[PDB]
């Protein structure tokens, strides 16, 4: 709830509009950084080690801007999902994972922002004010000057890293939180069915059926909300793993500047997490319907009122189909997709390595 | 006319005017009219296949380099789609007539007439939009084919008849297609006749191959809209069986509504089976030709440098070949999804507080509407976006392998 | 004879006359006919395996270049199909006998008798139509093997086979030629009769399923409450009984088919994968119309026809078993009695499982398997072409 | 002893004697016996991981060429299976104990007390079978590992310390594994101790891996036999509900038998879920390591020439890896087939010739036993023969690619 509340406020779901203005400011900053990086790539003269850094920065900014747009475009659906989730919480394991991911994002953002300074207080061949002494690419129109201007540019560039990490945490924690809401409501439905199979209470079974239908509607809303971020993460992570592995291999071979790993190690660590969270908790959904299916099969089925039996059989038919998180008409979000992504990543890596060498 | 014929009247009229061997859906069944129609269709077929044979002849008798062979094979296989589809429709009209006549005497139940009219209007609008898009794409392709012929040098790579192993560029007629002719198509009236004939041939072959795809996608659009209509009327049908404060009249009303729903769903299932029987092997032939087309086009794309006529030609060939596959893959996928969602719609209604007959109906619907309705191409593959994704992935992988190895 | 044996009589008779070990379905159980039959079967088997050993000998003691080795392995693996199938049927007759005896005392319902006939005869037609096709192709494969060897020092035999005697000149050459002719004909006859039997099983199951699907409507109009009595209830119960017995008979028959020719298809696929890899390699060595191109084309055509013949029938069986649900929806179950509703519901539950012939739990025999094999062969050919 | 523990008693006894950290199923819980067992397990772990560290050290501080690196990595990954399985069982016994105790107080219904026996002993006849085969495959694998060391030239290729770009062979101790030791392992007492330690380490690590694989297979065998018992008892169960000319005694007997069937199926489902929880991540790690092992072995197989030590070594490694995958793939596939076919056995009885109770029982049973019971490796993949076939196809394709390309 630490980051979920911030996500809801800055998405505009809550009444407070100030966080919506903060989201607008972050979008404007990301757009300016994207256009500045594009201008540096095209309408400027830069070296190869700077071309690769600029390409990585442009990709990161494009992904962050797309994520901001995706979460702003679905504010009403996110509001409906929060309204559903207001009643029950989430499993404590999900909350522990959310806390772990929030702490990781804080630590990683603070480390990546800091490291340029350490690299400038080391490797005496380099000095403050030139290509890799900033968390971001040197895109500001101002030139290198005294330490005051250096620090101002450093903070302005670190704002971009903090924004990227905030928007990555928002998509990493919300999927877990809402899958946990789904799971908790599913277990409550199973418990209600178990209670109904103790008193021949057909009315309580009707209540369980209503709860299951509402859960299915909420699941459809969740699919609608998370369809776009998941596809973006999938495709970008594939091509980005390829590109960043190529860059790491080249820099290990010494073709390019080694300090580029400072991004490649970090911007692919925050990527392998994004597709791991989606594919992991996307495979926990398919175990949910088995709980209802195995709680419906009971000896008490043989003592109920012959219309209770029909309802049991109808739900039993409906729960033989697992909850598949299909997005993009082709892609089912589970660990099999995690297996499948790596092969395309390796193909891209081999193509890039052969072209570079 | 009435039923599916009235909805697809522009398609059938364009098919009749295009020159395909179609005999039904006329209003002038007289000897003179029938003879004129047969003569026109036979003239169209003769011209089409003669020009195809001509462009095949100017593919083995005037090809020296492997690049020239690749380009000629790409063009020949590109128009082999229309060549196959013309004879597929011409000699297989019985299946199309059976498919077009399934929704002939069906009438909506008086309780669900408003919803049926709404979804019929939606289906008509979708069909008209598809027709407009197909016509625009065909006209744009025909225009660009004539436009790209004037942005290059009309030269041909022929072995030099003086030296041993040298090759020279000979001036060639500037036409839409490389094709041999009995006459001299290099200048004058021969050149004008060749250009006019090639323009007509390209336009009408694209028209044939696109009218087939448009008819298939319109069939699928109608099936999907009927499935949507069935999905939407489940709530009133179940509420009809509610025991709110059942008599004989209510029982017979609910039985009639259930009968209407079941009959319409069986109509949809039989209609999809008819679509598969009619346009099933056509998809198989299309995929067989497009596999070779896309392999050779990936190879051609590996040789793209800069911006010139070759890059534009290869990109256009690749885009048209992928759009043709996407057009029917998207509608097959939509049919699959909308047939699979019927159980989800039938479980989401207020069936718990319904009569025993309503519960039995919901249970049987959930049992059957669990396997999606699939249009399969000659029993080899399922038409869906999975096929399009597999084709695209195979093409991209082959292109990457060719770039890396070569 | 009666049942499946009588319907499949020509194929079984050909099997008995072709040297394969058959002990049943004979009306001459005497002390001399049985002995002579066993002697002839043993002599035939000795002939086939002596010829195969000779081919193997020529394959390793006279192969020097890589291309000669590829051709020799291609021929050896081509006849390994019949090598395996001979001992597969001869030492596994019990499963085949069970499959033929599955339809032994099954009798159609009196009210569904005509329908049964309308589907019992059609099967026979297919069960003989396939009998025609193989009977042509095999014969052609025997004739085409005698017209390509004369269109290309080595003594001109259809098979490069080592022999204890000199097969170059004199009576030895003629004897070797005749023995090679008979061996080729017998091996092809075995390898084609076996797939013919499997496909005949698969068409019989399909026509029984079609009969079941068709007779559902008369059942329901019998069970309908149109303007039930004890007689109506008895008739409906008998109709349910007959339909469910016939469906369970079909399911058990398909299980018997799967167990009878399951590992045989696994062995066939294992051999055909290697043979198709080697033919994919050799297809890159095409130098125009010649003996090599025709040989490669013929090998590919035969090795693809063999797999396709049962792949298409497996696909037909799958999609015929999957459609009994649409058949049970086609009938007007809303007008039926409550027991008819329960029967329809249980049949709908059961039909959510297409009947699939599986190659020993490894793969499913259908047109998708054939498509995968063909695509793998084509991809391998493309990779070889690009690499070379 | 009673339940599944008694059935798997030789397995548990071998695990206890094998040094794994197992503390239950003893009968001498004293202050010294527990201490002695803990000391034995701890010294076993110390020896095992020290030897593994020694092999790893020799793999990085004595490898020069890529061939030597591949040879060292293959062995290191071959024994990392045993490393992971030891550290997995030792710190995860809470799930194995739960799985072993699922069938603790269950008793068969008297009417089905016969058939259960016929299957219970059957499961034993399979478990004791799998215990024997592995007990050979392990022992043989050790013996061959002892005899292949004396069938080659024990020489290591190192750079020549006299020239610039030349490499020379240096004699190396004739030991089972290339390992680093603090003492001189070249001759005398050092060589004897090194050889004895390597022999014991290889035997005990192969035992550590094979005991866990065998326990998983035995769990699945018991589950499959319970499912077969449930399938068999269906016919007498339905014939009990037959309306042949229900009385109170018949009613209570049928209800008790149906209760037994339902509870037994619930037990089987829960037991399979417990198996997946207990031995799910172990399969994932096993496949993770085996993928790399099989990739490097596919690379090494391309360098096989004739018959020699290297060819036999590579063939043995490949055979052992594929056998390890197959051993659990076959049993997972058996569970899938046995669980999915319960509805076919419920359809095959005489439910039409039974009361409404029999038909309702058939309905619910066919609806429940429609989804097969599948063991998955941490949900990453499904344990079945499909996984083995896909792995084998991938390895064969990689080998073909390497052979054709190189
Ligand atoms: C391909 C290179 C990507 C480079 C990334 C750089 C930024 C590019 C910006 C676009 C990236 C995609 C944005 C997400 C989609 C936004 C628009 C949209 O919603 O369309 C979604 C649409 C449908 O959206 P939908 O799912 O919400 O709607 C359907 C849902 N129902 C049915 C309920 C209506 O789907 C697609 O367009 C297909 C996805 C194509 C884009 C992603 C491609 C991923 C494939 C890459 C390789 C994958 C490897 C693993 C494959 C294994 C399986 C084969
Ligand atoms: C779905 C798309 C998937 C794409 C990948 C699929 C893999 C390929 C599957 C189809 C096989 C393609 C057939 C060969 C055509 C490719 C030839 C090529 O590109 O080589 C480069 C060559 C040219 O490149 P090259 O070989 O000269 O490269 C060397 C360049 N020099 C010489 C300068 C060094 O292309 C051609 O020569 C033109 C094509 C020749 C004619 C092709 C006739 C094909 C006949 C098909 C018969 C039916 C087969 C059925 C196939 C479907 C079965 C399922
Ligand atoms: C909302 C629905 C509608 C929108 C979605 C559907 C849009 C329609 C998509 C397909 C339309 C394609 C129509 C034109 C295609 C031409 C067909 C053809 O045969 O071309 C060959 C023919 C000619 O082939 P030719 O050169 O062999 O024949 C000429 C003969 N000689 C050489 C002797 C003169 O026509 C063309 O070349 C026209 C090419 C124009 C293509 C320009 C496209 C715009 C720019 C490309 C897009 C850039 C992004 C993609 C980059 C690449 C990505 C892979
Ligand atoms: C209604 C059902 C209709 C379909 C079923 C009936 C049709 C069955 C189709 C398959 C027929 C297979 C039998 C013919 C093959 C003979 C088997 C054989 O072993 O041949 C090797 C044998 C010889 O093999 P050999 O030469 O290696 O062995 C002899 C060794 N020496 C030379 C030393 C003596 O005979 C042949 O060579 C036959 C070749 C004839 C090929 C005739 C067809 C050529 C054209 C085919 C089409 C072109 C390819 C198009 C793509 C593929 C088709 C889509
Ligand atoms: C298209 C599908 C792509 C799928 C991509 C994703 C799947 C990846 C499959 C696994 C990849 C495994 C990579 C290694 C194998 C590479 C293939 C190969 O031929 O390499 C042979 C190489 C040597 O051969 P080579 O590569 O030099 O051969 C070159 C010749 N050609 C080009 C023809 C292949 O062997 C090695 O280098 C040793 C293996 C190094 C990698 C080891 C990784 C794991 C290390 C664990 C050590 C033990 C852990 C405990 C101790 C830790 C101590 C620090
Ligand atoms: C050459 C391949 C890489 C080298 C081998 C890598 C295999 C894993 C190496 C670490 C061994 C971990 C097992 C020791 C702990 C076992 C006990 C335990 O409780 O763990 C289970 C639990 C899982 O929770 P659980 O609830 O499922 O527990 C199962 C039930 N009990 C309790 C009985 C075990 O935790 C773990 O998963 C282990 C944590 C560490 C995970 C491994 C870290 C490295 C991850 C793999 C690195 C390589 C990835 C490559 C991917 C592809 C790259 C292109
Ligand atoms: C009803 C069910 C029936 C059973 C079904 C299952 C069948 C069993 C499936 C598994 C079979 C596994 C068999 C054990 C394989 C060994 C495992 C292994 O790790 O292999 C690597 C190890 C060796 O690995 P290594 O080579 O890395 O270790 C040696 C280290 N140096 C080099 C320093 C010495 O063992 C083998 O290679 C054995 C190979 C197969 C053994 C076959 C018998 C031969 C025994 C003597 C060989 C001597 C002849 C060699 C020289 C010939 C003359 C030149
Ligand atoms: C989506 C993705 O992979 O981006 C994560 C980016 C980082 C881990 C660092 C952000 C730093 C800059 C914006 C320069």
């Amino acid at each position: 709830i630490d980051t979920i509340n911030m996500f809801l406020q800055m998405t505009g779901c809550t009444d407070s509009k100030a966080m919506l203005y903060l989201t607008y400011f972050e979008f404007l900053i990301t757009f300016y950084y994207l256009i500045a990086t594009y201008a540096s790539i095209v309408h400027f003269e830069q070296s190869v080690t700077i071309q690769l850094f600029a390409l990585l920065c442009m990709l990161i900014e494009c992904v962050i801007l797309l994520n901001i747009t995706f979460r702003l475009y679905h504010k009403n659906h996110i509001r409906e999902m929060h309204q559903y989730s207001r009643r029950l919480g989430i499993p404590d394991s999900y909350r522990s994972v959310i806390n772990v991911i929030t702490k990781y994002h804080l630590i990683a953002s603070n480390i990546f922002v800091v490291f340029p300074v350490t690299y400038a207080i080391f490797c005496d061949s380099v000095r403050v004010g030139d290509p890799f002494t900033f968390p971001f690419l040197d895109v500001l129109p101002m030139h290198t000057d005294n330490l005051a201007i250096y620090a101002c540019k450093y903070l302005v560039y670190a704002i971009s890293v903090y924004i990227a990490h905030v928007e990555l945490c928002f998509i990493n924690t919300t999927f877990i939180y809402y899958v946990g809401v789904l799971k908790h409501r599913l277990e409550t439905i199973v418990q209600t069915i178990g209670e109904a199979f103790a008193d021949n209470d057909e009315q309580k079974f009707k209540y369980a059926i209503i709860q299951h239908q509402k859960l299915l509607s909420y699941f459809n809303t969740m699919k609608i909300v998370f369809s776009k971020p998941i596809l973006l993460s999938m495709s970008f992570n594939a091509i980005y793993f390829g590109l960043t592995t190529s860059f790491v291999i080249q820099a290990i071979r010494g073709y390019i500047n080694q300090a580029i790993l400072s991004i490649c190690i970090a911007s692919s660590a925050a990527a392998v997490i994004n597709i791991t969270i989606y594919t992991f908790y996307g495979s926990e959904l398919m175990d949910l319907h088995d709980k209802i299916l195995h709680v419906l099969f009971d000896n008490a089925f043989f003592y109920v009122s012959k219309s209770f039996k029909s309802s049991i059989l109808i739900m039993m038919t409906r729960v033989t189909i697992p909850l598949k998180f299909t997005v993009g008409y082709i892609f089912t979000i589970n660990l099999n997709l995690l297996l499948k992504i790596l092969k395309m990543s390796y193909t891209v890596l081999n193509v890039l390595l052969s072209s570079e060498t | 006319k009435d039923g599916l014929i009235k909805d697809l009247w522009p398609n059938i009229r364009l098919i009749q005017l295009s020159g395909l061997f179609i005999s039904e859906y006329y209003d002038d069944y007289s000897g003179l009219a029938v003879l004129f129609r047969k003569i026109y269709s036979w003239i169209t077929a003769i011209i089409i296949y003669s020009q195809f044979i001509f462009i095949v002849i100017f593919m083995v008798t005037k090809s020296n380099d492997s690049d020239q062979l690749a380009a000629g094979v790409v063009t020949t296989l590109f128009f082999t789609h229309s060549m196959i589809k013309f004879v597929y429709f011409s000699t297989g009209t019985k299946s199309f007539y059976r498919t077009l006549s399934c929704w002939n005497n069906t009438s909506p139940h008086p309780l669900f007439a408003e919803s049926h009219s709404r979804f019929h209007a939606k289906s008509l609008s979708r069909m008209r939009q598809l027709l407009i898009i197909v016509s625009i794409v065909t006209i744009f392709t025909t225009i660009s084919w004539t436009t790209i012929t004037f942005f290059g040098e009309s030269v041909w790579k022929v072995p030099d008849p003086e030296t041993f192993n040298q090759t020279m560029y000979v001036p060639v007629p500037r036409l839409m297609l490389h094709s041999w002719y009995p006459w001299d198509s290099g200048h004058g009236l021969g050149y004008i006749v060749a250009f006019v004939l090639q323009f007509y041939w390209v336009f009408i072959t694209l028209s044939h191959s696109n009218l087939m795809e448009l008819l298939f996608s319109s069939f699928l659009v109608h099936a999907c809209e009927q499935l949507q209509h069935l999905k939407e009327i489940l709530n009133p049908l179940i509420e009809l069986s509610a025991t709110l404060d059942l008599t004989s009249n209510q029982e017979v009303l609910v039985r009639s509504a259930i009968k209407y729903w079941v009959e319409r769903h069986k109509h949809v299932v039989k209609y999809v089976s008819l679509i598969t029987e009619c346009y099933g092997s056509a998809l198989l032939f299309h995929m067989l030709v497009s596999t070779v087309i896309l392999t050779i086009l990936a190879y051609q794309a590996t040789k793209i440098n800069g911006v010139n006529v070759f890059a534009f030609s290869t990109i256009g060939y690749l885009m048209y070949s992928f759009a043709q596959i996407f057009m029917f893959c998207i509608h097959g996928n939509e049919l699959i999804e909308e047939s699979s969602s019927v159980m989800e719609a039938a479980y989401g209604c207020h069936w718990y507080d319904g009569s025993e007959e309503a519960k039995t109906f919901v249970q049987i619907v959930c049992q059957q509407c669990q396997k999606p309705l699939i249009v399969s191409g000659a029993k080899f593959f399922n038409v869906s976006l999975d096929l399009f994704a597999s084709v695209l992935g195979a093409v991209v992988t082959y292109f990457m392998v060719l770039v890396q190895l070569k």
